[PDB]
């Protein structure tokens, strides 16, 4: 077992200029999954039992 | 809290059992609920995004809300004028006449958040270097660099304004979001 | 046989005081959930875009 | 189809599909995500011969010899006509103007 | 005007009139409700030359 300081993320230095454009030349169609819940489970208590 | 911890009270909180329990499940939940908050709200980016070193954007100034690095904190004006405006309260640290924190003997300690403030801050300056070098792009995907003229014009169309409108009153636009940006610290 | 009784009074006290103080801290802790669902949805829809 | 950003996923958003779960629901969010990136010299406007050059819908890019229009999601070079391109103002007044 | 779909009543959003209520606040939801649709043969391009 290690101990660390977290990683915040990647490191990445966009190559900003005045007269620079970058455009994508293709694409990727993606799905993700979103589970989210709706309803939880319907509970009934009797007071004397 | 219930007993103080020198005598034999606590033989008696085993008569109700599992209450204490409940409490330190319930405390735990709480403050996992608020670091998964705080990673909801600045963990947006994957990357860690800088700005490059030569700061103009066509006549914006982002001084005052990027981070200045002659401060150790690595925060903005701006930043550093928000921390300095909060009387903070929290015990989240080792460091052990009398203040408010002396509760911590009566069992009651402040647990430190899992973020701490220069991370939030990296966050927050990885976010700011996305929406200034890339627009929107580096939120839907991998950042597409473009200059910061020409971002404001595409978010001129957004609103209706064609983008002869920048265009030909980049230097107005520019003085009035300095101008608007310097006003934040003194409001 | 009477300072069973006596700190049984007190015993109860205190636990009343915590389960007020955590019911607090649920319902301040759903508040803050609320508030800061609605900064992660600001981050996305002004900042992202 | 939602135009907020990262509500229905993380991309461009194009549909979803809900699935049934035990006490909840799962949406598959299909979304757009641009890819294969390449740098190109952009330019706000054009000037033609006195008049300023504004692009309708797109923006112009260079490949370091030509200047073209293309939309701004995806790579597709057109030539700079009257039809790709409104008129406004003149020259004098848009910083970086070729 | 709100493009977000439901969120302003069922159908496309044109207006919303916000009515004062005890204890509340009734919007009447001004939408754009299509009908009377025709069937057509449809095409995704046109070849010409």
């Amino acid at each position: 077992i290690i101990a660390y300081t977290m990683s915040l993320g990647a490191e990445n230095s966009v190559a900003y200029s005045n007269n620079s454009i970058a455009i994508p030349t293709n694409f990727t169609i993606s799905v993700t999954t979103e589970i989210l819940p709706v309803s939880m489970t319907k509970t009934s208590v009797d007071c004397t039992m | 809290y219930i007993c103080g911890d020198s005598t034999e009270c606590s033989n008696l909180l085993l008569q109700y059992g599992s209450f204490c329990t409940q409490l330190k499940r319930a405390l735990t939940g709480i403050a996992v609920e608020q670091d998964k908050n705080t990673q909801e709200v600045f963990a947006q980016v994957k990357q860690i995004y800088k700005t490059p070193p030569i700061k103009y954007f066509g006549g914006f100034n982002f001084s005052q809300i990027l981070p200045d690095p002659s401060k150790p904190s690595k925060r903005s004006p701006i930043e550093d004028l928000l921390f300095n405006k909060v009387t903070l309260a929290d015990a989240g640290f080792i460091k052990q006449r009398d203040l408010i924190c002396a509760q911590k003997f009566k069992g009651l300690t402040v647990l430190p958040p899992l973020l701490t403030d220069e991370m939030i801050a990296q966050y927050t300056s990885a976010l700011l270097a996305g929406t200034i070098t890339s627009g929107w792009t580096f939120g839907a995907g991998p950042a597409l660099q473009i200059p910061f003229p020409m971002q404001m014009a595409y978010r001129f169309n957004g609103i209706g304004v064609t983008q002869n409108v920048l265009y030909e009153n980049q230097k107005l636009i520019a003085n009035q979001f300095n101008s608007a940006i310097g006003k934040i610290q003194d409001s | 046989p009477e300072a069973e009784v006596q700190i049984d009074r007190l015993i109860t006290g205190r636990l009343q005081s915590l389960q007020t103080y955590v019911t607090q801290q649920l319902i301040r802790a759903a508040e803050i959930r609320a508030s800061a669902n609605l900064a992660a949805t600001k981050m996305s829809e002004c900042v992202l875009g | 189809q939602s135009k907020r950003v990262d509500f229905c996923g993380k991309g461009y958003h194009l549909m979803s599909f809900p699935q049934s779960a035990p006490h909840g629901v799962v949406f598959l969010h299909v979304t757009y995500v641009p890819a294969q990136e390449k740098n190109f010299t952009t330019a706000p406007a054009i000037c033609h011969d006195g008049k300023a050059h504004f692009p309708r819908e797109g923006v112009f890019v260079s490949n370091g010899t030509h200047w073209f229009v293309t939309q701004r999601n995806f790579y597709e070079p057109q030539i700079i006509t009257t039809d790709n391109t409104f008129v406004s103002g003149n020259c004098d007044v848009v910083i970086g103007i070729v």
